[PDB]
């Protein structure tokens, strides 16, 4: 299994994972 | 009956700044949320048009997101500090850039974005904004 692009990782993971500022902190639930 | 409130003022410094378009301003309810957020990327793609979306210049600092009027310069377009961000990622085109906002209540607001070709950069220099994985 070949290794992707770097950047475009950075991207799809975004696409799903997206992305969760920690820093807001958001009153109850503690994201796991 | 009675209120107040105050603030300082930005200063003079380099930012990134990142060319990019405004798909608009789409409504949501929760802070976070890839539903949440690619609803939007959807709803304002379908909504508006393509060439609908004017041209803006993402302002990036050490952590500021902030839109401010191509054309113009001392004109700002909205705020987004990375403090205040709560939600970012892409819709089904990595070219695309929403993310969340919390403006004063509870209330929620999501800006969309054209980046080209992708939002690597868009996207980068905002999750490096936010903190990134260890800079330093």
């Amino acid at each position: 299994d070949a290794a992707v692009t770097p950047e475009e990782r950075h991207l799809s993971k975004m696409q799903q994972n997206g992305y969760e500022n920690p820093t807001y902190k958001f009153f109850e639930q503690m994201q796991n | 009956g009675s209120s107040g409130s105050s603030g300082p003022t930005p200063k003079t410094e380099l930012v990134q700044k990142f060319r990019v378009q405004y798909l608009g301003m789409l409504p949501v309810d929760r802070p976070v949320g890839m539903d949440t957020l690619n609803s939007a990327i959807e709803n304002l793609m379908t909504s508006s048009s393509k060439e609908d979306w004017p041209s803006v210049n993402m302002n990036v600092a050490d952590a500021t997101v902030t839109v401010i009027s191509e054309k113009n310069e001392e004109e700002v377009l909205v705020e987004c500090r990375v403090r205040f961000l709560s939600f970012m990622g892409v819709g089904k085109d990595v070219h695309t850039f929403a993310f969340i906002m919390d403006t004063g209540n509870q209330r929620f607001e999501c800006h969309v974005f054209w980046c080209e070709p992708n939002a690597a950069n868009v996207s980068e220099a905002v999750q490096a904004a936010c903190s990134g994985p260890s800079s330093g």
